[PDB]
């Protein structure tokens, strides 16, 4: 059944879960830059309370 | 089978944990105490076949702790 | 668990063979040489930190060697 | 299951065999000294065919 031997071999490796076809890594990174140039501010002209 | 090798070799680094973490430190060091506590008398034949070999202190001292690894593991 | 210390320790001797035999002796040559073929560039780093250490060259060469040995298992 | 390691875990350790509440072991190592003083010949008087 060789099987609890793949676990501990498996050490240092990600875990994930998986719903239906799609599965749901759970560690990642991503590189986005964020263009700010649309950004307002809903507050201004606005009296004060 | 037999060999099975391990894939900390290539731990995949990340913020989350990986599968299993929290027993490496004591996985390794485990094995070695208990294959040292279970035979102690390797250990003089590794401090003879150290002092036998390498000039300085330093160097007899690091060939007994490398003997004292390489053998629990018989690698 | 994650240690199971391995029985060849304690090898029971006698006519007939054991119970995995046939399979010791390219376990640990096998485990040593796909380690390796991984990753060479440890190979160079080892020879560097032994050329480092070491006043003759026997004891280099025993240094690295014990280096190539102790890191594949990271005993 | 960690089945598979107890199997590799295992490597030079005799095989053995089981029969009821019994065990047979058959590799072993035993001692006898052999007083043979009280073996004849029945060969002798004895006519060559």
């Amino acid at each position: 059944s060789q099987e609890g031997a793949v676990h501990t071999a498996l050490a240092g490796a990600l875990e994930a879960e998986m719903d239906g076809a799609k599965g749901r890594l759970s560690s990642g990174h991503l590189k986005c830059r964020l263009k700010m140039d649309k950004l307002r501010l809903k507050g201004v002209s606005y009296s004060l309370c | 089978a037999v060999t099975l090798p391990s894939h900390s070799t290539r731990k995949l680094q990340t913020r989350s944990q990986t599968w299993l973490e929290s027993r490496e430190y004591t996985k390794h060091l485990i094995r070695v105490e208990n294959w040292i506590f279970r035979n102690p008398g390797f250990a003089l034949a590794a401090a003879a076949i150290a002092w036998l070999l390498g000039s300085s202190t330093s160097q007899k001292v690091i060939y007994l702790v490398m003997i004292l690894l390489i053998a629990p593991a018989y690698s």
